[PDB]
């Protein structure tokens, strides 16, 4: 019934030095019936990482949406969309839909290509954008998140340290979730390489 | 409606479905085939609200028509699962949504590949080896999950479809009276006659 | 309620009342049981002081609890009926929540503790 | 949850999982869903946990005086509608339990009872119970022989527990394995699911749409 | 409903309307709100009709038998009676109940027991439906140890106001005087009072 | 179940070096009328306690009666019922949330907010709360209803943990409290001007002040206040 | 939330705490809730976080656009006027509550402004779950012709009573000084509290701990 | 309509060691968003080496403690002063809980002590008496943030051995009483940050074959 | 449960229950004998909620086996009817009602008559030659209604009887997994184990 | 809330409390109710504080734009126009406001406008919560042709009573003083009118 909360699955950022990862779950599901497990919620439009939990035709519209607009938007500026300004143009367009939501958790994730700034951003369904240095997190198991990354974060992580430890976050709050898990993938961001990363995890 | 179910083997889709129309307290009719043919090498069944199913299938079936003839070209098996989604997506923010479950079985001719995508009536799309709709997936799903492989016959196929429906017969309370199933490969669809 | 211990010990430790039913059981009609190797038969004395009596509809001597038990006595007559009554519900009780017949020693077990509860409860005989 | 229990050959399987979950929050992995009842009896959790803990452990006290007062092993039958003659007194007032009452005994046999809170009590040779109770049955069916070998049996409820352990969102953690006899019942240990999985797919050749 | 109960310097005068009301309807224009418990101990009435009636009998009741055992009750025991009934029924009833009474030792009192069942000492009452429009004109115009002629137009002109303005309330306006020498009834009607 | 009729609102107090003060003003509302102005809901219990309390007052008379009846009780066959076995602060309490919890597991609460101020025999400070729903709670500050919004937050800038109550002095307690008190005034729709107020001190005892009012009020600045936005 | 607005002699003063919410869980420790509508007009907001965001932007381009027009400085009553009436069209449904401060060439000015449109005028205001914490400082020590270093020192301390005694207000205080005749000078952070947290372990993993199945580069270069 | 049901908040863990056993909770009591109490115990020394909490709402949490030291009473007076093992504590709590069954106690309860082989013991319950012995568990407010960290930080789930890629799991090897506090601190230091019910305090009740020992921390009070 | 029909003919009375027990999702037993022998002569078939349907058949069966005991006589089968529907009839207006409908099937020794009551769980007898519960005579009443006769023997019964089934199993939306018949005569009550 | 207008010998005065409350809390203490729409015509308001702003702020509007083409606007003309808002709008509004002007050509003029949209000519209003307090005092010692002095003390004393009673009103007591002379301002602080 709960439209956030129907399909599952969860998605986390976090800033490290010199570089920021987002992270997700692979989980879609039908309730208590698991569906698909290469159900992947992150997105990339350029240099630009958009991680989307919650209602899971939504989150492929949203992405659909973003690709549209983030082409357009190249076309138009002659260059890549940057994080902050992308931040920006989620949360202008969620809250377009202010009396009929798209029922989704947003993540924003990247390195300014100009000023190399690691950048992180949140929104919750109508656009209020969440702004926070640390990390930032999404889904069905975001209680689980937010205590997996208040006790295991520490800040000016280097790429192959914070990949541990937002991969630990995920994976243990993932498992503390009926509605997460069945695989995760953890992008590494630097300015200009990116790895990804699938995750080996128990498979209930 | 009530069962749909789909397998993607080597090189086809088989799509089965119930033939039971069931109003209220009656059985209406025993031999209900529950898909439509989009293309040459695609197929759609469907399953959800009575009057919805049909109108919104063939609603889907005239527009792929029309694009096969203004461009003389068949669309991909990826290209029409993309249209029927957004057309759900769209209709369910609408004022009264189209309460259809789909599954679309296609072989692609440019990568000589079956593809079999599932989605529902929010718009949830979803390619998988193997799918279903309704209640259906939980009674055949750890069968499917046990048995198949990626490099199954046709014949292999129908027969693991065989057991799902052996099993659905056992343990749902309704009867569906039987399925009707169709493969989808590089020749086209043709509707299995006797099983 | 009526409450008063009728039952009750005499100084040189008997329960009198006890003992006098035991003289109304002395007076009763003889019964005999007999077990062989496949089979019980109970006998009955039937006092030939009554004729003109109806053998068809007088009470039966030997009276069956279930269909594999049977209970025959000695004693008051009216007395009887109520413990074959209490047993035959038990009996029933027995295979309603057991889904089993009682056994034998479970029917006596029974019956004899019905007979006990009535030397120490107030106010019964 | 996801509970089974089947009758064969060499007398009783039983297999449950070990997931508890107060919505979509796992409250637990490692809990017990199979009451020793006594050393020969079991029973199976589903529904509510303190109900059948509690009523389980209660038909375990009867179970005893009873066989103190007849000297003699109770029945599965007469356990079983203790039970469920308990929980029909209680029927409206919101008990939730759905379970599998599992003996041995001579003039039985291996026996097998679905009890349930709304007071339905039915003797069968294979029986599933919960939110994964359709994934657990589909691999029962496809595999149940009466002669099933003692190993045969065991495997085939770790393995169809571990079916809806997959599927099912509110079924996993481990397996927990039992294997009741006429001399009683014999433990065959706790199955982290995380590990089974991964030992049956490469093993079996299963689960090939997963990755590993 | 309007009523009111005033102390003044010889005892206490009790005032009501005559109006009992079905919706709309006016079931009874001639309604005597003003009942005898014991000889200088009456109440008013407000709320359920049924209740109050019923509570008033008990009450008549219980001072009878404790005036043919303790002898004559004050009116702090009578309004502890109402107050018991009131309070301990307090989900079963719906009762707004004035007591006053003359003592020879305590003189004029009165107790005012509202819906809950507590209990107020006051040197003047008012309650009913009609009683929300007159509280400023009452507090501008109360004073303590009024005479009997000052304490019948206060009344007079209060509960005139109440009628005027409320619906619910009207017909005659009803008074009690209870002093020490004895009961007076008193009636007065529109044609008096609504020329005020 | 019932809903309360009558009602009294805030009751506020605190902890300082020698005793407790609490204090509650004289409404006694009947929803948005200020209906009884005259009513006390600061009940003493002997010299060593008092029991501020809020909420339905038919509840309040009640559990009046009930502390009266309890020193009666006390004091049968009690020879030392005015020496070593007099009613403590602690006694009263724990007997009334023992009431109240009974009551609300019956689901016929008590609709009320209960204060226990007063001093132990040993000298030590006592101060808990306990409501309808038979929760309780200690605090250097206790306050109810609008008061644990309004006065906790200014009495706790006096007393913010254990260690600042040696270090509060009567004159200090008595100031935040009538502070809060006008505060409340200014701020709650269902409060009155006047007060009681009520000290208990392990060497001057219990000191009741009846008939207090809240002065000092800042009103002058009104004057300047026009329209809403616009208007001049 | 905790947000108070404080009038002194040649100016006003806006202050508000940093602690942002997701119910009873906490998203973001030092978030800024003070906001520009124009260069001297700050507001700050609690209700729907992104209602009052979306309406002061909204509102804040309009004014900007409306300077620009009328070679103007901006009003606060323009700004007040354009918000209500906004507010007012969708009846609440837009769960905007604000503090508005600021000056202009008419004077300086305090409003608050709630979902359903109406307006309010003060010297002193307070708002969000620490509203009453706050008012109860501004109450006790609130006066007529405070200084602009008084009236900081009252709008902190108001903030405080929110941040310890209110569970959605904690953590720092922002404040905005809008005098007469000068810049808006926007104060972020401050008051934090001294002293850091430091952690018994530090949970920094040992590299290779995680599993992993594969590895790939993404290309994010056209 | 009365609700006979409140919720104070709270957050309490217990942790089973080799040869010890801790039960932490904080002291803080709350109502929606105000504060009761900054310093209000909830973890008790309920005799015969036993420590209990019951989180949640507090009357019932109080009563059921009541209830269990009285029988922990009765239990020596009718058995010749008998030492009450946790495990038979466990089993009466259980009888407790569900005579309530149709009106339960709204809590959470935990217990802590030693086993009758000396050993560390914890035991959960929910609020209609089902119970399991438990070698860690948090419960409470912020129970979903506390018990992930100790999956991974207590029992090693997750972490595999360096060099090895997944197929080598971290051995579970003991944690010693010091080492178990740094993870009770941790933990609601954590939860303190990010949830705005937990703070004030942290008191711990530790237990040995020579007794129960307390320990009080300060936490945030914002 | 579901479908529990009965029909009297000139020597006997039979009884066809079905066999299925569904638990919501899922059809738990396909061997379900919904009947209880409540004297050598007289059997009781029963549908309705679940537990009470069973507790209550059990319920009256001692009690008639009680009365056979004390008495050494069986009860005719209108005794036995009139017994049953008071104890529904009572069950009607008490805390909570037995939701129990039964048919009650027997031979009259003393007559020489077969018999069938039909009560539903209200407490509504009624003697029929033919009868059900639930929906199972909207399907199969047409077709006792047009082949019934006084006098069919046995064997013209049960294929009438098939016919009524076959009915069912066309037009019913439920799976009932078949039926159980029973024939109650003069040398008492026996299965049909091939139907 | 606790409003009225007077008229008088010499024009007409509005006057109002300052309490706004949010439930029980009193969200300001020290609100203007009397809200000017022209120079002479003033209202008072009570209900939604929302819908009365915004009625008043079209109503200025209205009547500034018809002094633009037609001069000067009547009181009839103004309460006119806040009748036509609130009657076509009653579906969408909660609003009860009084107006009250002052013309050379027709004196004081008082009009109030209650829920329903309707219109009624009065020689004084009072509104608002508070106002059911004070039906009585105020039908008792309104005069016509009060002086300035008298009109004064007649509103202060009747909303002194209706602040006593009424816990939805309170602070200070507003007053507009609409004359020949102009336009004066009042205020009275409570413990001036306390004591009264
Ligand atoms: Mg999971
Ligand atoms: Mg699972
Ligand atoms: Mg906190
Ligand atoms: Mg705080
Ligand atoms: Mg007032």
């Amino acid at each position: 019934s709960d439209p956030s909360s129907i399909n599952g699955g969860i998605v986390v950022a976090m800033t490290g030095k010199d570089c920021v990862a987002i992270a997700c779950d692979l989980r879609l599901g039908s309730q208590s019936l698991g569906v698909s497990n290469k159900f992947e919620k992150i997105f990339h439009y350029g240099h630009v990482f958009l991680g989307i939990t919650g209602l899971a035709t939504d989150v492929t519209t949203l992405n659909e949406m973003f690709r549209y607009k983030t082409n357009l938007y190249k076309l138009k500026e002659e260059r890549a969309i940057e994080p902050e300004t992308f931040t920006q143009l989620v949360s202008s367009s969620l809250y377009e839909r202010r009396f009929g939501p798209y029922f989704v958790g947003p993540v924003v994730a990247g390195i300014n290509s100009k000023s190399g700034k690691p950048f992180i951003a949140g929104f919750d369904l109508i656009g209020c954008i969440d702004e926070a240095k640390d990390f930032i997190v999404s889904g069905t198991a975001s209680d689980q998140l937010f205590g997996m990354c208040e006790s295991l974060y520490e800040p000016n992580l280097e790429p192959e340290d914070l990949f541990e430890t937002i991969s630990q976050a995920l994976l243990n709050a993932a498992d503390r979730d009926a509605l997460s898990g069945w695989g995760a993938v953890v992008y590494i961001i630097k300015k200009d390489e990116v790895v990804k990363r699938y995750l080996k995890m128990r498979q209930d | 409606m009530d069962i749909i179910l789909g397998i993607r083997v080597q090189d086809s889709v088989i799509l089965a479905s119930s033939k039971a129309v069931t109003r209220g307290i009656s059985v209406l009719k025993d031999s209900d085939d529950k898909t439509r043919q989009l293309s040459p090498h695609t197929l759609m069944s469907f399953a959800g609200e009575a009057g919805d199913t049909v109108q919104f299938a063939e609603y889907i079936q005239a527009n792929i028509q029309l694009y096969s003839i203004r461009e003389d070209y068949e669309l991909s098996p990826q290209a029409v699962s993309s249209f029927v989604r957004q057309e759900l997506a769209k209709s369910i923010r609408s004022r009264r949504p189209y309460q259809v479950n789909v599954l679309i079985g296609g072989y692609d001719k440019k990568k000589n590949k079956p593809e079999l995508y599932q989605i529902d009536y929010l718009g949830t799309k979803v390619e998988l080896p193997y799918g279903a709709h309704g209640y259906s997936g939980f009674y055949t799903f750890s069968l499917l999950d046990h048995h198949y492989r990626p490099d199954m016959t046709t014949e292999e196929g129908l027969d693991l479809l065989k057991l799902c429906v052996q099993e659905l017969e056992k343990r749902m309370p309704m009867d569906f009276k039987g399925v009707i199933v169709k493969i989808v490969d590089k020749d086209g669809i043709r509707q299995v006659d006797d099983f | 309620g009526y409450d008063r211990a009728l039952s009750i010990f005499s100084p040189d430790g008997h329960i009198f009342q006890v003992e006098y039913a035991l003289e109304a059981v002395k007076r009763g009609t003889c019964a005999v049981g007999v077990k062989g190797k496949n089979c019980v038969v109970l006998g009955c004395e039937r006092r030939s002081t009554l004729k003109l009596q109806d053998t068809r509809i007088t009470p039966s001597k030997v009276s069956k609890i279930d269909s594999h038990v049977v209970l025959s006595f000695s004693g008051l007559n009216a007395d009887s009926r109520i413990l074959i009554e209490k047993a035959r519900v038990e009996a029933q009780s027995h295979r309603l929540t057991l889904e089993d017949p009682v056994t034998v020693e479970y029917l006596t077990r029974y019956v004899a503790g019905v007979q006990q509860r009535y030397t120490q409860s107030g106010g019964v005989r | 949850t996801t509970t089974l229990a089947f009758r064969f050959q060499g007398g009783i399987i039983v297999a449950v999982d070990s997931r508890a979950t107060a919505g979509n929050w796992v409250a637990s992995q490692t809990v017990k869903k199979v009451i020793e009842i006594n050393p020969f009896l079991l029973g199976t959790m589903a529904g509510g946990a303190a109900d059948c803990q509690f009523w389980e452990t209660w038909l375990g006290s009867q179970c005893r005086l009873h066989e103190l007062r007849e000297k003699e092993r109770i029945s599965v039958a007469a356990a079983s509608k203790i039970l469920s003659n308990l929980v029909y007194q209680y029927k409206g007032a919101g008990l939730s339990m759905g379970t599998m009452i599992c003996g041995y005994t001579r003039k039985e046999g291996p026996t097998i009872y679905y009890v349930d809170s709304d007071g339905t009590r039915l003797k069968g040779d294979i029986f599933c119970v919960g939110s994964g109770q359709t994934f657990a049955y589909g691999v029962l069916d496809s595999n149940y022989k009466w002669d099933l070998s003692v190993e045969d049996a065991l495997y085939l409820g770790k393995r169809s527990i571990l079916a809806a352990a997959h599927r099912d969102a509110y079924s996993g953690g481990s397996v927990n394995l039992y294997h009741v006899t006429e001399d009683g019942w014999i433990y065959h240990g706790n199955h982290d699911v995380g590990e089974l999985f991964w030992k049956v797919k490469e093993e079996e050749g299963s689960f090939n749409n997963v990755i590993g | 409903t309007s009523i009111m109960a005033v102390t003044f310097k010889d005892g206490v005068i009790l005032g009501a309307d005559s109006r009992t009301t079905t919706g709309a309807y006016i079931a009874n224009r001639v309604t005597d709100k003003l009942t005898r418990v014991h000889d200088k101990i009456w109440c008013c009435r407000s709320g359920s009709a049924a209740d109050t009636q019923a509570i008033a009998d008990i009450v008549q009741y219980h001072l009878e038998l404790y005036t043919s055992q303790y002898g004559t009750p004050s009116t702090e025991t009578a309004a502890s009676v109402f107050k018991e009934l009131c309070y301990e029924n307090k989900d079963n009833l719906t009762a707004g109940i004035i007591v006053a009474g003359y003592d020879d030792k305590n003189k004029g009192e009165v107790y005012t027991i509202p819906l809950g069942g507590s209990v107020h000492k006051l040197p003047y009452a008012i309650a009913g439906s009609g009683s929300t429009f007159i509280y400023g004109y009452c507090d501008k115009n109360f004073r303590e140890n009024m005479s009997k002629e000052e304490t019948v137009d206060f009344i007079k002109h209060s509960l005139s106001q109440a009628i005027k303005w409320d619906g619910s309330s009207g017909g005659v306006i009803r008074m009690v005087v209870l002093t020490a020498a004895g009961v007076e009834r008193l009636i007065f009607y529109p044609d008096e009072y609504e020329q005020l | 179940t019932q809903q309360p009729i009558v009602t009294g609102t805030s009751v506020i107090s605190m902890k300082y070096d020698n005793g407790v003060i609490i204090a509650a003003d004289n409404l006694g509302s009947y929803g948005s009328l200020l209906r009884f102005n005259g009513v006390e809901r600061l009940i003493p219990v002997g010299d060593n306690t008092v029991v501020g309390i809020s909420g339905d007052i038919s509840d309040m008379q009640h559990i009046e009666r009930l502390l009266k009846d309890l020193v009666t009780e006390n004091a049968y066959d009690n020879p030392l019922a005015d020496a070593e076995e007099a009613l403590e602060p602690s006694y009263i309490f724990e007997y009334l949330a023992t009431v109240m919890y009974q009551r609300r597991s019956k689901m016929n609460p008590l609709w009320n907010a209960i204060i226990v101020a007063g001093v132990q025999s040993n000298g030590d400070q006592f101060l808990r709360y306990v409501n309808l729903l038979g929760v309780t709670y200690s605090s250097p500050t206790l306050a109810t209803g609008f008061g644990a919004h309004m006065a906790n937050p200014l009495l706790r800038k006096v007393v913010d943990r254990e260690s600042d109550i040696p270090k509060t002095t009567v004159q200090v307690a008595e100031e935040a409290i009538v502070n809060a008190m006008r505060v409340l005034y200014y701020r709650d729709a269902r409060s009155s001007r006047n007060f009681s107020l009520a000290i208990i001190d392990k060497n001057t005892g219990l000191t009741f002040k009846k008939n207090l009012q809240v002065e000092n009020m800042k009103w002058d600045f009104a004057k300047d206040i026009k329209g809403y936005g616009t208007q001049k | 939330t905790t947000i108070v607005g404080v009038k002194f002699n040649n100016g006003v003063v806006i202050a508000a705490d940093t602690r942002s919410t997701q119910g009873p869980i906490v998203a973001d420790k030092n978030c800024a809730k003070l906001h520009r509508i124009s260069p001297k007009i700050w507001c700050a907001g609690a209700g729907t976080a992104a209602d009052t965001e979306a309406v002061t932007q909204l509102i804040g381009s309009n004014i900007e656009l409306h300077s620009l027009y009328t070679s103007r400085e901006p009003r606060v009553v323009s700004a007040l006027q354009m918000l209500k009436q906004h507010l007012f069209k969708y009846q609440g449904h837009i769960g905007a509550y604000l503090i508005v401060a600021g000056v202009d060439p008419t004077g300086s000015h305090l409003f608050s402004i709630h979902a359903h449109g109406s307006t309010d005028v003060g010297y002193y205001l307070s708002l969000g779950s620490g509203s009453l914490a706050a008012m109860a400082v501004l109450e006790s020590h609130w006066k007529q012709d405070l200084t602009k270093e008084e009236a900081i020192k009252l709008a902190s301390d108001a903030i405080q009573a929110g941040i310890w005694n209110d569970l959605g207000s904690a953590s720092n205080v922002d404040v905005c000084v809008m005098e007469i005749g000068k810049d808006a000078e926007y104060l972020r952070n401050y008051l934090t509290p001294n002293v850091r947290e430091e952690k018994q372990k530090s949970y920094k993993f040992p590299r290779g701990t995680t599993a992993v199945l594969k590895e790939s580069i993404v290309n994010i270069c056209d | 309509q009365f609700n006979p049901y409140g919720d104070n908040g709270g957050t309490i863990l217990g942790i089973a060691g080799e040869d010890f056993a801790v039960l932490a909770g904080d002291t803080r009591n709350i109502t929606d968003y105000s504060i009761n109490s900054r310093y209000e115990p909830k973890v008790f020394d309920c005799g015969d080496n036993i420590v209990m909490s019951a989180n949640g709402f507090a009357a019932d949490g109080d009563a059921l403690v009541k209830r269990f030291k009285n029988s922990v009473k009765w239990y020596h007076f009718d058995h010749n002063d008998k030492k009450l093992s946790i495990n038979s504590a466990a089993r009466n709590i259980q009888h407790l809980l569900y005579g309530k069954r149709f009106f339960p106690y709204y809590v959470h309860t935990i217990i802590a002590g030693l086993d009758e082989d000396g050993k560390g013991a914890v035991y959960s319950f929910d609020p209609v008496g089902s119970y399991e012995r438990e070698q860690c568990r948090a419960g409470g407010a912020a129970a979903s943030l506390i018990m992930p960290f100790l999956d991974n930080q207590v029992n090693f789930k997750n972490q595999y051995e360096p060099g090895t890629n997944g197929k080598v799991k971290k051995p579970l090897k003991y944690l010693s009483v010091e080492e178990v506090i740094k993870l009770v601190r941790d933990s609601f230091t954590s939860a303190t940050e990010r949830h705005i019910q937990v703070g004030d305090g942290l008191e711990i009740l530790i237990v040995t074959k020579d007794g129960v020992r307390k320990e009080f921390y300060e936490l945030k009070r914002d």
